[PDB]
Order: structure tokens, then sequence, then C-alpha cells
């Protein structure tokens, strides 16, 4: 995971990789919210 | 270094170059490590920002 790395995506000649807007934790929270809502409420949510 | 040109940042490294080997390579077939011909110490190359 890109935690300690000193931003080393670029490679020696005008080539860069950009990070995604949504981090993985936010996606996990979205999935958890959807699943809890469908377990408790059904389709009405 | 020894004819080959380049630009970047030099840092001390602790690689394991064989005695007859001069410099290193990378998956992107680019220079990544050098051995300076004055003290025979491995040196690492970092690209510019
Ligand atoms: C930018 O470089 C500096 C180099 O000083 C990084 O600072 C490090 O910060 C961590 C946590 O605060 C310390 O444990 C390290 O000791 C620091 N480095 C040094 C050499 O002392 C900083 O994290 C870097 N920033 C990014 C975003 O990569
Ligand atoms: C090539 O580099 C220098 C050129 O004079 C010499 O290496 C150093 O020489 C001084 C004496 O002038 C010593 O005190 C150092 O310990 C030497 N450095 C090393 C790494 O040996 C020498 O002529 C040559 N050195 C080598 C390693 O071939």
């Amino acid at each position: 995971i890109a935690a300690r790395d000193l931003i080393c995506a670029q490679k020696f000649n005008g080539l860069t990789v950009l990070p995604p807007l949504l981090t993985d934790e936010m996606i996990a929270q979205y999935t958890s919210a959807l699943l809890a809502g469908t377990i408790t409420s059904g389709w009405t949510f | 270094f020894n004819g080959l040109t380049g630009t970047g940042v030099l840092t001390e490294s602790n690689k394991k170059f064989l005695p007859f080997q001069q410099f290193g390579r990378d998956i992107d077939d680019t220079t990544d490590a050098v051995r300076d011909p004055q003290t025979l110490e491995i040196l690492d190359i970092t690209p510019c920002s």
C-alpha cells in the first residue's frame, strides 16, 4: 500500500500514474452500507 | 560516468555487483545503478521530480 513510499509512481521519462479519487476504504463503506440496508429493510431502502 | 551520460540524483546503495560488472539495468531497460571507477562503491540513481 502507498503509505510510506515517497510518491515514486513516475518513471524516468514523462510517465505518471494518478491515484483514484475514491480510496478503497470509501468503497468498502459503500458496500457495507448497501449490504446492511438490504439485510434490514429489504427493497424499500 | 565513464562515457555514459545521464541526469538524476545519486544515493549510496548496498547492492551486490559482481567484480567484473560495471553498472545495472531495470525492467524498463534503463540505468538504475552504477559503480564509480574511483572507490568501487555501488551508487543508486533516482529520477528528477
Ligand atoms: C517527503 O519527504 C520527507 C523527508 O523528510 C518525509 O518526511 C518523513 O516523515 C515521516 C513521518 O512524518 C518520518 O518518519 C520520516 O523520518 C521523514 N523523513 C525523514 C528523511 O526524516 C515525508 O514523509 C515525505 N512526504 C511524502 C508525501 O512522501
Ligand atoms: C584511484 O583513485 C585515487 C587517486 O589518487 C587513489 O585512491 C585513494 O588514494 C588515496 C591516496 O592518495 C588513499 O588514501 C585512498 O584510500 C584511496 N582510495 C581507495 C578507495 O583506495 C588510487 O590511486 C586509486 N584508487 C583505487 C581504489 O583504485
